[PDB]
């Protein structure tokens, strides 16, 4: 546990999907060893805004890391804000009386730990502001943000954005996992799948089956052969368009090419991006038309 | 393992 | 609101007591213009530990700033841990398997904003993960931490620590409020009171009446005479023994002389610190004996 150098790279890999389910996929073929349904945890992003159909705007966050914020309005397509969800929460409470209208940003961030049996996928015990219960198992953390923005005109937001993560002990290991110890090297790919390529010359080796939702979180698992622990570390990632889509609860989310180069390149150009017969107003009056319009890849400027 | 890695 | 320089220093001053109430005291005499009961908010510190009477130890936090952590064991008196409650929460979830026993630290931190009518003290509207309701009023924030430590042997802690604060917008003004623009200069003093002294040659000018608990938070209120707003900023403080005492829900708290020089020095030497006929075991077997033993000032080394 001091130098990632010593430690077996396990054949297990751990994936999180955008609907907030957790699966263990086998690093050698992309076989789905087991999944856990997201009733067991929390939705990864759930944005609750004042209304897409009256105003032609929607709030959108990239469900990754700090949870970066983006925004789309039918008048000027998709924009990236210089704000992060963690970062906003970390600067509450903020009251701003623009001069004109005033907002109030009140935050909330929780921490939780689960220990899960690898072999199987059963949650052995769950800790923290969550539900405190009591071999070859693994312990995984998950931070959960929740920004509430309270505008007095009434234009009332309420995003909640959760995100998995290693035990903050092991995080110095993560700076050592600079490229897969393995030759392999796996990423989210098209149609809710993982694709694994070789490192040398970027060539597809395996494709996984489908996951209930797009895979947005990825973990290598190492073995301390002395202490016999299952320490887990994020899978590294290889060296300005973003791809939009929505979760099942209908919240919009982004995947930047910075973070999801591999997916965003295999992704179709969004209709809105392509033809103005899709940027006309009638379109954003209807939910289904809207969805169809902006889903896919745009290119922020 | 001589694993080589994408150029700089 | 850009340079503290321009802005009336109001005559109102705002005090927080260690029971979690709020009062507006009149800067000119220490008159208690209005108090709000802590039912309305939250207890500032509420430590919940495994048991002071079996083990001769107790967890103690300084309800101030980051909420610093101290700790007292009948075997080695009072100690200062190099840890802060903010700081702890901010490094969850941490799982640690010492080697021997393992703990897991799960956190939680929330933000809230209240707007309160100064004239009166009535809460006009409350915002954030708290209770979202809807002239010469003032808006005040309050962050609330909650660290939960879960040791598997069973030695289960559970502190929660809250703490008022200005709008994170106004915080640069605080660096400017280096010393009272007023000649005045007021501090928490003996017997749940405020003592105001002159700045030139530190001499007592007024003493306030009693507050329901010792006063541990203190705000200056300025007036933007253009916009006519009530912006509030912390009251500065003048240029190794700590004082211990307990809240009404029986949680132990510390006041360092860094933060509370004025009080600590006007405070009686704790019995335990003075005579060992107070450091004998029989003493820590009894709640009331224990209390009476360590209450007052000690001196960490």
């Amino acid at each position: 546990n001091r130098s990632l150098n010593e430690l077996s790279l396990s054949d297990i890999l751990i994936a999180a999907d955008v609907e907030g389910g957790l699966h263990a996929v086998d690093r050698r073929n992309g076989h789905i060893i087991w999944s856990i349904e997201p009733e067991n945890f929390q939705p990864l992003i759930e944005i609750q805004e004042p209304s897409r159909l009256e105003t032609y705007e929607t709030l959108i966050i990239e469900p990754f890391g700090d949870g970066n914020i983006y925004y789309f309005n039918a008048h000027q397509g998709l924009q990236k804000l210089p704000l992060s969800i963690r970062q906003l929460v970390s600067t509450s409470p903020l009251h701003l009386k623009t001069n004109e209208d005033e907002k109030v940003y009140t935050g909330s961030m929780r921490t939780i730990m689960y220990t899960i049996n690898m072999l199987n996928g059963e949650i052995i015990s769950a800790f923290g502001p969550g539900s405190k219960n009591g071999e070859n198992m693994i312990v995984i953390g998950k931070t959960i943000f929740e920004l509430g923005i309270h505008s007095y005109d009434g234009a009332s937001y309420n995003v909640t954005y959760s995100t998995w993560q290693q035990n903050v002990l092991d995080v110095p290991l993560a700076l050592q996992n600079t490229f897969s110890k393995d030759g392999m090297c796996i990423a989210p790919f098209r149609d809710k799948s993982l694709l694994a390529s070789d490192l040398d010359f970027r060539i597809a080796r395996w494709v996984s089956p489908t996951f209930p939702g797009i895979i947005v979180g990825l973990f290598d698992v190492f073995n301390d052969l002395r202490t016999n622990e299952n320490i887990l570390v994020p899978h590294p990632f290889n060296p300005n368009k973003v791809y939009l889509d929505q979760t099942s609860n209908l919240s919009w989310f982004a995947l930047s090419s910075q973070n999801f180069p591999s997916l965003v390149e295999s992704a179709p150009i969004s209709r809105y991006a392509s033809s103005d017969r899709w940027r006309v107003s009638s379109i954003f009056e209807d939910e289904t038309l809207f969805k169809n319009a902006i889903m896919g890849v745009h290119q922020i400027y | 393992v001589v694993v080589v890695v994408v150029v700089v």
